[PDB]
DNA sequence: CTCGTGCCTGGTGTCTTGAATCC
RNA sequence: CCCGGUGUCUUGGGUG
DNA sequence: GGATTACACCCAAGACACCAGGCACGAG
């Protein structure tokens, strides 16, 4: 293992490849087999091959490395451990990361065929309109969507319980909106006092 | 259980107090404050011995307010229960979840777990009580408990009986 | 004066006692557990309970009456949380006397290194001076390797 | 000689040999079974201060920064999830190394930010975090700073004159100081009908007052009671009323490098805006008319006033116990001219 | 005690061997090698 | 809101010159809005509580970012008194 | 708010579980140790009351401080209106009245009598007098501090006690 | 001087402060055992005895 | 209020007035402390008359202190470095 | 037991400056809380007067306890004490 | 109608090496 | 319809 | 290696960078 700048560990494994491809054939091969960098391990890259002196010669110049002799040995019986790769089941809940949703609990009502998406069931945060002529800072209150407030003040029907209102369906009283799975949390989901209070 | 205590009390005198009866103002008001009241560390005090001749030392002046602290020395009758103690009673009340019996100050709780089977609640009867042969449960009626448990809310003393065991219940 | 009556005896501090908190002290004073860093909950507001700014630690705000004493933010002294640590850690400031202890006990069953058998040490247990008499300890102990 | 092997003595390690002392070992140490036990120098579960320790400041209008405890104990409490996880899986020995020592080291900064020999927590504005040891040090700290000296309520302060037709203890004080600082008096049989007067006068004019005090401690402002004619006062009630002739008071001139540096003055509400001296009393107070300020404080009760006129009234202090001989004479023009 | 303080102190803020306030310094450090 | 008079300040919220001012008094007038009617808060600017005069001149103008912009500058007169320094 | 002459209770590094009130285990707790001190510092023996002494001096106290009250001018229900307030005369009166339908010996010469052949721990001793037995059988049993001691002759006790014991 | 040093140091070993000094009760806000403060001031129930009748508490 | 100020009141053996200056004329502040531990440990809600020290469970031997504001923040600071400060009321001996 | 017999009291016999201005500063203090006071009050009505008038003729009802080092204590009435 | 491209906002964050004398 | 308050950390120049 | 350079008051001028994501605008 060795120690590079934070964030910097993707380009060290690149320019690793680099020199590696470069030399590859001439009277001074770089003497390694691989690098890798994990995500779960910040700041270190590591490197395979069979004498300390490559490990030197696969860095030299590198400036997104600390000048520090700073080179760990891994035992044999630790390799496999920093090679581990490692939910969303309709009907569970899941934390919204990004809009104005972001922080709140929805549920994960479909999945797409791809795979890249889903579709979630989540209380709305509605204005029904009222200023137009949106933040996570300057959103409104989450409140079942109420479809003869908006024939009142500003719609769609589609079918039962179902309406389009500024191109968002409500189902229900429920927003359903694809979100990308990356843009959802699925682990370790504390529900909150309002959210037993709800749900 | 009765016990004599030498107890003391910390009392603030406004200065506008200051005059020739000051002591007897002072052993008039430990009695008011003082008889009747119940604590969990001594339990109740029933009366304070030779209160028109307690001796209350001198009075500390507390500086920057004026006002002078007295430390009333004195000796009082108190009457605290204990857990294993065995005592007569008079009961106060009887309900499907037990009797009543009021020892002195309080009165004490037993409930239908830890009551003799033999022992039935009996309302047709004129008075109501507990009718066994060649014995009287009603009100006034000496009966024999022990006391199983003690607890303080450190305003009054909540003590709960048992009749279950041996030689107690109606004598 | 300025202060609202209270039953409790008014008395003055005649000695203070210096010592270490426990970490079954820390519990026993402690009001709440704290868990999350993240301050605000979903940015409406009202404290969310476990947050640095758990409301029973205590009010710094006119509007908000403390949960655990019921006084304004005047009257009200605060109370403390307490944070478990996955692992035990050093604290900072007793490093070096933690290093005195070690040359002084056993490192597997912790026994003081002498006895009362050493004339010149039982001389040492002696000194009524907490301080004086640790170093006097020490002093002998250090050289016993 | 043979070859040694040192290995790192944790605080894990350590913590259970400690707790396998003695009682009687551990008096030996001079440690204490009740206060100090030794154990209780490793840290095992950390006390949160509630806010009052470190509260937050708006730097403009609605914004607000938090104090740097807050931040470092934000930075702790996240270290700290970092370690669950960590322990449990992918811990090879070096990946644990990292963590650890890093939870140990914001918890040691959180208290001691100036440890020799290794560089200094940083807040992003790159000024050194404010850990609780340097709260406590220095002349701006919690000690020096807040409890050996402080700030104080009635006070003043101002360019001093001196006056030749002023009594030695008189010291002229400014109308408009005099209507600021306040004395309160308590209400008596003998005092009662002198003081109702005071209060018809109101906040601002002189001789008045200012505030009505009931035994309860509610405070009557009297800038807006619009019905001050209807209030009649009770027997142990206090007016906080004007400073008025002959009230005693406290005169200082900094730095205090002696005991007469501080004597009591009666005071003499004059008009303008400097505090007057008579001429002989600027020796002791090293004072002269150049530019120099002082300052005045005003006792606050009827125990100090008594204090103040019998211990440390200017006449007592015409001799000074430094060289057994006094340190007022005349001076200047009276001097030059008596010869 | 106070007393004592100030009275020495206060001269000293207003003033061949060593005289003056290096000599008084040497005094109260208790220096093993004066001067 | 501060506890000082508003009553001089004009309706494009700045005060104009010639008006005496004391101090305590609103001089500037500005609001901001709080996050989630009533939803302002006063951020205005009162004269130095020591001080008083006129107000003499008034600027207004934008500043680099393009948002409003304000001076206001007050003159009064000081008359030696008691207390004053003077040298040679 | 009141307080004794017991003082500081300073915390000690091993625990205490004789403290819990158990009188069939003489625990009396803190307040209630078997020496205590009085005012002055002197040592002094717990003071246990048996039912007949608590009749006497509490009616004593009571008459005396009532008659003081009246410059120097029998019944229970007339004993208990000296106390002042509507608390106070409910707790004194139940507690003669209490008194007055369980204390055997209701008068000084009887009282002095079972005195004097009462005057080994001080507790012990006052409870023997509390409780009514008949035999050596019923006092062991109810109350087992008595075996412990290993004391001869609880019939003489008995006898006496029943023989002094007017009839009813 | 040596603030913080004094403070851990007297942590570690358990010390007693008996709050004699004039320092120690000056930063705890009491009156300190010096000058006005050097003596306790007490009521002289046998002089007040000397009053008339009418002076009396109730 | 310096503490050359401090010195001075000392000299004039002025201890009365030295008292009420740093504490009624400034930040006078009232605690409550535990009988047994010492701490300033007790939850007192003084609308309900409760009072109670959860450690010691004792809800009798308690009494309140006039301290300095500026001492409470102190020893607050003191218990979040792990030093306890423990005021008691009496002399042991 | 800490208390010094009146026969065997051993401190000075004249009041002393700090126990001249607690006693006056306290009985004043007392006199605007409305307490008895003990001399005729004539034209003078300050508080602090009217203790000084009472000092002069002997008449506070005071007692000064003085505690000495080992925490002994000699209690003197203000009755007794010489004034100078 | 659908894709390429620039601006605003929030979570995150650290490092190319470059004053003097008392105990 | 009472009550009603707003800032923290550094730099540079003065005053005595 | 650390420890310190008497005490008090007032004035004016500055406060967080970098990358990934969505949303709005322009062109084919
Ligand atoms: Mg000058
Ligand atoms: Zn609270
Ligand atoms: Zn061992
Ligand atoms: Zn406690």
């Amino acid at each position: 293992g060795v120690k590079v700048r934070l964030g910097k560990e993707k380009d060290v494994v690149r320019q690793i490849l680099k020199k590696k491809l470069a030399r590859e054939g001439t009277k001074n091969p770089l003497e390694i087999y691989s690098a890798f960098q994990r995500d779960s391990f910040k700041g270190h890259v590591y490197i395979e091959a069979r004498k300390a002196e490559a490990i030197n010669d696969a860095l030299k110049g590198n400036v997104n490395v600390f000048s520090n002799n700073s080179k760990f040995l891994v035992g044999i019986v630790e390799y496999k451990d920093l090679l581990r790769p490692v939910k969303l089941t309709r009907g569970s809940y899941v934390r919204v990361k990004n809009g104005k949703f972001k922080g709140d609990l929805a549920q994960v009502d479909e999945v797409l065929e791809n795979g890249l998406e889903a579709r979630l069931k989540l209380v709305p945060r509605l204005d029904y309109g009222k200023d137009l002529s949106y933040t996570s800072k300057f959103r409104p209150a989450q409140r079942l969507f109420s479809e003869a407030e908006a024939r009142v003040h500003e719609i769609r029907r589609d079918r039962d319980g179902f309406v389009t209102y500024g191109g968002e369906e409500y189902y229900e009283g429920f927003l359903y909106k694809t979100f990308r799975l990356q843009n959802l949390i699925v682990n370790s989901i504390n529900p909150t006092l309002n959210e037993l209070s709800l749900f | 259980m009765f016990f004599l205590k030498d107890l003391s009390l910390i009392l603030t005198l406004h200065p506008s107090y200051f005059g020739p009866q000051m002591n007897q103002y002072l052993r008039e008001k430990l009695l008011t404050d003082v008889e009747g009241t119940c604590t969990g560390q001594f339990g109740y005090i029933v009366t304070v011995l030779d209160g028109m001749n307690i001796d209350v030392g001198k009075g500390r002046i507390i500086p920057g307010s004026g006002s002078a602290e007295f430390e009333v020395k004195y000796r009082a009758v108190v009457w605290k229960p204990f857990k294993g103690e065995v005592v007569d009673a008079i009961v106060s009340n009887v309900s499907p979840i037990g009797f009543f019996a009021d020892v002195g100050p309080l009165n004490v709780f037993v409930s239908t777990r830890l009551i003799p089977d033999n022992l039935v609640y009996n309302p047709s009867n004129s008075p109501p009580a507990y009718m066994s042969n060649d014995e009287l449960i009603t009100k006034g009626s000496k009966v024999r408990l022990k006391v199983v448990g003690t607890r303080t809310d450190v305003n009054e003393i909540y003590a709960i009986g048992s009749i279950k065991e041996d030689f107690l219940g109606a004598i | 004066s300025q202060f609202p009556y209270s039953s409790a005896p008014l008395r003055s501090v005649k000695e203070v006692q210096f010592g270490l908190l426990s970490p079954e002290e820390i519990r026993a004073i402690s009001v709440v557990k704290i868990e999350y860093p993240e301050i605000m909950d979903e940015s409406r507001q009202r404290p969310r309970e476990g947050g640095l700014n758990d409301p029973k630690l205590g009010s710094i705000d006119r509007n908000f009456k403390c949960q655990t004493c019921g006084e304004g933010m005047a009257e009200c002294p605060g109370h403390f949380g307490h944070m478990e640590l996955a692992k035990p850690v050093f604290h900072i400031g007793f490093i070096p006397k933690i290093k005195k202890v070690c040359e002084c006990i056993c490192m597997n069953c912790g026994k003081l290194l002498l006895d009362e058998t050493n004339p010149t040490m039982a001389q040492a247990i002696r000194i009524r001076d907490p301080k004086k008499r640790f170093n006097a300890v020490w002093q002998l102990c250090k050289t016993k390797m | 000689d043979a070859q040694p092997e040192r290995k790192l003595l944790t605080p894990g390690e350590i913590l259970n040999v400690f707790k396998h002392i003695s009682p009687e070992d551990c008096f030996r140490l001079g440690f204490n079974e009740d206060y100090a036990r030794p154990e209780w120098m490793i840290i095992t579960v950390l006390p949160v201060p509630p806010p009052q320790v470190r509260p937050s400041i708006a730097m403009d209008e609605t914004t607000q920064g938090q104090d740097d405890l807050t931040h470092k104990l934000s930075d702790i409490l996240k270290a700290n999830i970092n370690v669950q996880k960590l322990e449990m899986d992918g811990s090879p020995q070096h990946i644990i190394n990292e963590v650890e020592q890093l939870l140990q080291f914001h918890v040691a900064t959180y208290m001691d930010n100036d440890i020799a020999g290794q560089p200094q927590a940083l807040q992003k504005s790159g000024r050194p975090v404010k850990a609780i040891r340097a709260r406590l040090k220095g002349k701006e700290g919690r000690l020096r700073g807040n409890l050996m000296g402080k700030r104080v309520d009635f006070s003043a302060r101002t360019v001093i004159s001196g006056d030749p037709n002023l009594e030695l203890d008189q010291v002229g004080v400014p109308i408009s100081i005099a209507k600021t600082l306040s004395y309160p008096e308590t209400v008596t049989q003998y005092n009662i009908h002198r003081l109702t007067e005071y209060v018809r006068n109101g906040p601002n004019e002189h001789p008045g007052a200012k505030y009505v005090i009931r035994d309860n401690g509610d405070r009557i402002d009297l800038r807006y009671h619009k019905r001050a004619g209807d209030i009649v006062l009770q027997y142990g009630w206090k007016v906080e009323r004007h400073l008025m002739d002959d009230d005693p008071v406290l005169f200082n001139r900094q730095p205090s490098l002696h005991k007469m540096s501080m004597m009591a003055h009666r005071v003499k509400v004059m008009p303008y805006s400097t505090f007057r001296l008579n001429l002989s009393v600027t020796s002791p107070y090293n004072a002269d008319f150049d530019g120099d300020e002082m300052n005045l404080h005003v006792p606050q009760s009827e125990e100090t006033r008594a204090e103040l006129s019998q211990l440390c009234a200017v006449p007592l202090q015409i001799v000074s116990p430094q060289s057994n001989k006094p340190v007022m004479g005349i001076v200047q023009d009276t001097l030059c001219g008596v010869r | 005690g106070v007393i004592a303080a100030q009275s020495i102190g206060e001269p000293a803020t207003q003033m061949n061997v060593t005289l003056g306030v290096p000599r008084l310094k040497e005094i109260l450090n208790v220096a093993k090698n004066i001067k | 809101l501060k506890h000082g008079t508003y009553e001089k300040l004009d309706e494009d919220g700045l005060i104009a010159p010639g008006v005496r001012v004391s101090g305590d008094d609103i001089i500037i007038g500005k609001t901001t809005p709080i996050p989630p009617y009533h939803t302002k808060r006063d951020a205005s600017t009162p004269l130095r509580s020591t001080e008083n005069g006129i107000v003499d001149q008034v600027l207004l103008t934008t500043n680099q970012e393009g948002l409003k912009f304000v001076k206001v500058r007050m003159r009064t007169t000081k008359v030696p008194q008691i207390g004053d320094k003077f040298a040679s | 708010v009141s307080t004794s002459t017991v003082g500081a209770r300073r915390r000690r590094a091993k625990q205490q579980v004789d403290d819990e009130e158990n009188a069939t285990l003489l625990r009396l707790g803190p307040e209630f140790a078997l020496k205590q001190y009085d005012h002055d510092g002197n040592e002094h023996d717990l003071i246990a009351l048996s039912l007949s002494e608590s009749r006497l001096l509490i009616r004593e106290a009571l008459k005396a401080r009532s008659r003081a009250r009246n410059g120097g001018v029998i019944d229970d229900d007339e004993l208990a209106k000296v106390t002042s307030g509507a608390v106070a005369n409910g707790v004194v009166k139940k507690t003669l009245d209490y008194l007055n339908t369980f204390a055997r010996f209701k008068d000084e010469e009887t009282c002095t009598a079972v005195d004097q052949l009462l005057h080994l721990h001080p507790f012990e001793i006052a409870q023997l007098s509390s409780l009514g037995c008949e035999d050596v059988d019923e006092a062991i049993t109810l109350i087992p501090s008595l075996a412990a001691k290993k004391e001869v002759n609880l019939q003489r006790i008995l006898d006496e006690l029943n023989r002094l014991e007017d009839p009813y | 001087e040596e603030t913080v040093e004094i403070l851990f140091e007297a942590g570690a070993a358990a010390e007693l402060d008996d709050c004699r000094g004039v320092s120690e009760n000056v930063m705890l806000g009491q009156l300190a055992p010096m000058g006005t403060g050097a003596f306790d001031v007490m009521i002289d129930e046998k002089l007040l005895t000397s009053l008339p009748a009418d002076y009396a508490p109730t | 209020f310096g503490e050359m100020e401090r010195d001075c009141m000392i000299a004039h053996g002025a201890a009365g007035f030295l008292k009420e200056r740093l504490m009624e004329a400034s930040d006078a502040f009232r605690v409550h402390v535990c009988g047994i531990c010492g701490l300033m440990s007790v939850i007192a809600n003084l609308k309900k008359n409760q009072f109670e020290c959860r450690s010691c469970k004792n809800k009798t031997n308690i009494y309140q202190l006039h301290i300095p504001y500026a001492a409470k923040l102190l020893f607050q600071e003191l218990m979040a470095m792990n030093i306890a400060p423990r005021l008691y009321t009496e002399r042991s001996g | 037991e800490l208390a010094i017999l009146k026969e065997e009291r051993t401190t000075t016999p004249y009041l002393t400056k700090y126990e001249r201005a607690r006693i006056l500063g306290t009985r004043a203090l007392q006199i605007s809380m409305n307490a008895p006071v003990l001399v005729d009050i004539e034209g003078e009505t300050d508080p602090l007067q009217i203790a000084m008038k009472e000092l002069s003729q002997r008449k506070i009802p005071l007692v000064i306890r003085r505690y000495l080092p080992d925490g002994s204590y000699e209690d003197w009435g203000c009755d007794e004490l010489i004034v100078d």
